[PDB]
RNA sequence: AGUCCCUCCCGCUCGGGAGGGAGGCACUCUGGGGGGACUGCCGGCGAUAAGCCGGAGGAAGGGGCGGGCGACGGUAGGUCAGUAUGCCCCGAAACCCCCGGGCUACACGCGCGCUACAAUGGGCGGGACAAUGGGUGCCGACCCCGAAAGGGGGAGGUAAUCCCCUAAACCCGCCCUCAGUUCGGAUCGCGGGCUGCAACUCGCCCGCGUGAAGCUGGAAUCCCUAGUACCCGCGCGUCAUCAUCGCGC
RNA sequence: UGGAGGUGAUUUAAAUGCCAAA
């Protein structure tokens, strides 16, 4: 099936995977600047060695992000799309390999279908899917009440990262489809601003509740 | 339509029902009231030098202890 | 080029294949009717299955060896599914091993050390390190690093 | 909580004040110093000894 | 004739390193470096050889024998191996300097272990706990 | 690991490997002793005190991390069915033995769990990497017989020497393609075995056959802050045989 | 330091005490 090139390949270069560099990325929005970080790195496996400190999270790699992200189960204790989705013993959870090999093989899908550099896509779907307006709760004469606050740009990156791959696992749950192809198609419809999204659709549906309670 | 950056220039305190909700002051950096410094209530950790992005400039948070 | 060389399953698949042309390898009688193992639950679906356990035990031998019954069966073992009771792992049986071990030692590949277990031939060496040789020829022409070594 | 303890501040007063002319601002020699002066056992309360009359020479020169 | 050792420990793992002038070859327990199976794991070894660059690659042989551990936790060791004697063999401090910037870890090594058990469902962990019922 | 000798393989050997013997304590390890971290250094806040916040260097930074040790008392909390013990009872039975039953029953309510409801998979062939512990009423390599469970001999071991002991999740190739199915494996029929004085009530294992509910779970509610939680197997206790448990790895 | 007065306000619902001590 796969290529020998494909099973034994050898890098030369300090580029994500080997495969792709971020030379040309560039992020738009001011706020998210400072904490996508896009440094040249081979191998995003950090060991876990980050979340000791406060705001240690903000210096790593994004795609390593994005590969912590979709190493779960997904719809253990809330609804996503009307369903608990409880995995258990079949679930992804700590196995970063099989996650490698999803992100990495969701990179080529969406590198074939539109001809541009993943980690732009990548980048311009976050910035789409990240709300910035919330809500917090009050209480009054047992009724529950919204009032409407701002969102700092470590927790906005947070959402976006996981309304991503709550929609890629919600696409793939008990149909034909494998879980690569819908992390590439949510990513690739979170980029245009469709509708059909799930995190664009999220975002939508917070930032008009946080509007309609100011 | 696309809000305005402020950056964040001071820590208030914490506030909210449950210690959720930081209260900061902000120095708008584009618009019609570039310049102004508001205060405005934060969901999520923030530190000083960060960016914000505004839906509109013109709400000011009531003053906390 | 030696064995060290090459990657296990591509090296075994080629020895397997080679060695349907040695006369004193012959599956047994009751090969088409057997499980590998308790813990396994279908037939092989090859119909040439022999061939590739044969193949496996020589090429364990040669990395091994001397080594005898009881360890080979404790290397083919696995984990099974035991209803509503948690999967345990379980050693495989007895009878393929053994006779696969005397057709190799008629063979003359592998001989018998006396209360340590079978080594591997300087006949049975050659034949796995001509093979290797070979394939090593074959694949560093798509892997250039490997000329080095 | 890096309270210091009580003995250890007496301990520490007592040997300053016995012998002044002593101790340096410097920790190593205030160590080798207390070890050399009483009879502890403990690595651990030697160095808190020594940490704290390092604090008191320093305190003393300043002049409060 | 020159010879240097080195060691390299992560989580029961243990990796012993000799480099000395050579080709470029880099085998781990005999087998070459190029053939290490999964890629994640292929990748960990290579990063100090690819930092340092292709002529120090070529001009050295490395054999590295590790035991221990499981299929990650050995890469890493040899990993750490490799980048000590790289530093030793060229003794030079860009080189050295270059490393800490990249990951500091490959110098200094990581000094995390498990937390034994304790009572109260003892075979999951040290801190996970039966469920709890009021009636 | 370096050095020497012998034997065998490969591209025929410039070069590259594997065993064995000499030889060595380099490296790993084992276990005695010692060093190392003290808010010690630098900048702020506080009072100039007690301290707190943030940096350098460092293997380690602010009880460094994980455990043992639970004050005066109370709870008429539990235990006289572990042992010790006052009073009251039985004292030819309520004491001491033997045989057969029961504690394993079954319209139903509840606690803690295991296996699933499938592709973040099922099956078949092949390839990788552990640690803690235990062994003479015992652990048993190695050879032979058998399709399997098992059977007949039997080296070494009172153990850093011999054995339990070549883990699973993971990776590679092929079949199945969203279906109560090549998902799930409850229930039942026939046959073969082991322990034991005895296997029906009432044990555990293997082969072929059969193929139940279950397609993600209302109101409610539990555990967890880093090598932690989740996922994966293994060791010991109980033990003639029997682990969906406890304590550990 | 410790006291005496005055004016304002004060975000849903939420009843009961068996068994035993005897
Ligand atoms: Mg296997
Ligand atoms: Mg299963
Ligand atoms: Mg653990
Ligand atoms: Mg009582
Ligand atoms: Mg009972
Ligand atoms: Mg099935
Ligand atoms: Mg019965
Ligand atoms: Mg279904």
């Amino acid at each position: 099936a796969k290529p020998l090139s494909e099973r034994f390949f050898i890098p030369h270069e300090i580029k994500v995977m080997g495969r792709w560099s971020t030379e040309d990325v560039e992020v738009r929005d001011p706020s998210l600047k400072p904490y996508i970080n896009l440094e040249p790195r081979l191998l995003p496996h950090t060991h876990g060695r980050h979340a000791k400190k406060h705001f240690g999270k903000a210096n790593v790699h994004i795609v390593e992000r994005l590969i912590n992200k979709i190493m779960r189960s997904g719809g253990s204790h809330y609804k996503v799309a009307g369903h608990f989705m409880r995995r258990e013993h079949r679930s992804l959870n700590s196995k970063k390999v099989k996650a490698y090999e999803v992100v990495k093989e969701a990179f080529k899908i969406i590198e074939k279908r539109t001809g541009k550099n993943p980690i732009q896509v990548l980048v311009w779907a976050i910035e789409n899917a990240a709300p910035r307006e919330d809500t917090t709760s009050v209480m009054f004469g047992g009724i529950r009440y919204h009032v409407a606050v701002d969102i700092s740009p470590m927790r906005r990156l947070d959402v976006a990262l996981r309304n991503i791959a709550l929609g890629a696992s919600a696409k793939c749950y008990r149909t034909k489809m494998s879980f690569a192809e819908a992390l590439a198609e949510e990513i690739i419809l979170a980029a245009n601003k469709d509708p059909k999204s799930y995190a664009y659709s999220k975002k939508l549906e917070i930032e008009r509740i946080a509007e309609s309670s100011r | 339509d696309e809000g305005y950056p402020a950056e964040v220039i001071e820590i208030i305190g914490r506030t909210g029902t449950t210690g959720d909700v930081t209260q900061v002051k902000v120095r708008i950096l584009e618009g019609r009231d570039k310049g102004r410094v508001i205060r405005r209530n934060v969901r999520g950790p923030v530190r000083v030098g960060d960016i914000l992005i505004l839906r509109e400039t013109e709400r000011e948070a009531r003053e906390i202890k | 080029a030696t064995v060290y060389d090459v990657p296990g399953d591509l090296l075994v698949e080629r020895v397997a294949q080679r060695l349907k042309e040695i006369p004193e390898i012959k599956p047994p009688e009751w090969a088409p009717f057997v499980k590998t193992g308790r813990h396994k639950e279908r037939l092989p679906e090859q119909e040439d299955w022999w061939y590739y356990r044969v193949a496996s035990i020589l090429r364990r031998v040669y990395l091994d060896g001397p080594v005898g019954i009881e360890r080979l069966r404790t290397y083919y073992g696995g984990r099974k599914n035991r209803g509503h009771a948690p999967e345990r792992f379980y050693k495989a049986g007895g009878s393929i091993i053994r006779k696969a071990l005397q057709q190799l030692e008629a063979a003359g590949f592998v001989e018998k050390v006396p209360g340590k277990g079978r080594v591997i031939t300087p006949k049975g060496r050659s034949f796995l390190d001509k093979i290797a040789t070979e394939l090593k020829k074959e694949l560093e022409e798509i892997i250039p690093e490997l000329k080095k070594y | 909580g890096k309270i210091r303890q009580g003995f250890i501040k007496r301990v520490a007063r007592e040997l300053f004040n016995k012998y002044p002319n002593e101790f340096t601002r410097d920790f190593e020699h205030n160590k080798k110093k207390v070890e050399e002066l009483t009879n502890v056992t403990s690595k651990k309360i030697r160095n808190r000894i020594a940490g704290y009359i390092t604090k008191l020479v320093r305190m003393k020169e300043e002049g409060k | 004739m020159r010879i240097i050792q080195t060691t390299g420990k992560r989580k029961t793992a243990i990796a012993r390193a000799v480099i000395r002038e050579g080709k470029g070859r880099v085998r781990i327990n005999g087998k070459p470096v190029e053939l290490v199976e999964p890629e994640i794991a292929r990748f960990t070894i290579l990063e100090p050889l690819i930092l340092a660059g292709e002529e120090i690659w070529n001009s050295v042989d490395i054999d590295v024998k590790v035991q221990g551990g499981g299929f990650m936790g050995q890469a890493e060791a040899a990993r750490i191996a490799i980048a000590r004697a790289l530093v030793e063999w060229t003794g030079d401090m860009n080189l050295k300097e270059k490393f800490i910037k990249y990951d500091r870890t490959m110098l200094v090594g990581d000094p995390r272990r498990t937390e034994p058990h304790k009572p109260n469902r003892s075979t999951k962990g040290p801190r996970a706990k039966r469920q709890k019922s009021y009636r």
